[PDB]
C-alpha cells in the first residue's frame, strides 16, 4: 500500500513537500502436477471373481 | 549359336495354383468322448463314495 501524510503549508521547510509513495503487485502461480497409480492383475482372477 | 531357355530370363513367368494348400482341422478327442461341464470358477469340489 502507499502512504499519505500530513502536508504543512511552507515554500522552504522539509514539511510542505507532499512525499511520493509507491504502490506493488505480487505475481502467484497455478503449476498442474500430475499424480498417478498403476493397479495390475490376471484376466482369470477378474472371470473366476464374484464381484467387479 | 543358338537361344536357350535361360537365354530369354523372365520372359518365361511361373505361375501358382493353391490346390495342395488345404488341411482339415482335427478337434480333442475327449470334448468329444466326455461331459464338457461348464466351469464359472477354478475349483469345483465333486464328494464320492469311498468306503
Amino acid at each position: 500500500l502507499p502512504e499519505a501524510d500530513w502536508v504543512g503549508e511552507s515554500a522552504t521547510d522539509p514539511e510542505g513537500v507532499i512525499k511520493t509513495s509507491k504502490v506493488t503487485w505480487a505475481n502467484r502461480t497455478l503449476v498442474a502436477e500430475e499424480v498417478a497409480v498403476i493397479i495390475p492383475v490376471p484376466e482369470a482372477v477378474i472371470d473366476d471373481a464374484t464381484v467387479e | 549359336a543358338d537361344i536357350s531357355r535361360a537365354e530369354v530370363a523372365t520372359l518365361i513367368e511361373e505361375g501358382y495354383s493353391h490346390s495342395l494348400l488345404a488341411a482339415a482341422k482335427q478337434g480333442s478327442t475327449v470334448l468329444s468322448a466326455f461331459q464338457n461341464v461348464n466351469m464359472g470358477t477354478k475349483t469345483t469340489h465333486l464328494p464320492v463314495l469311498a468306503t
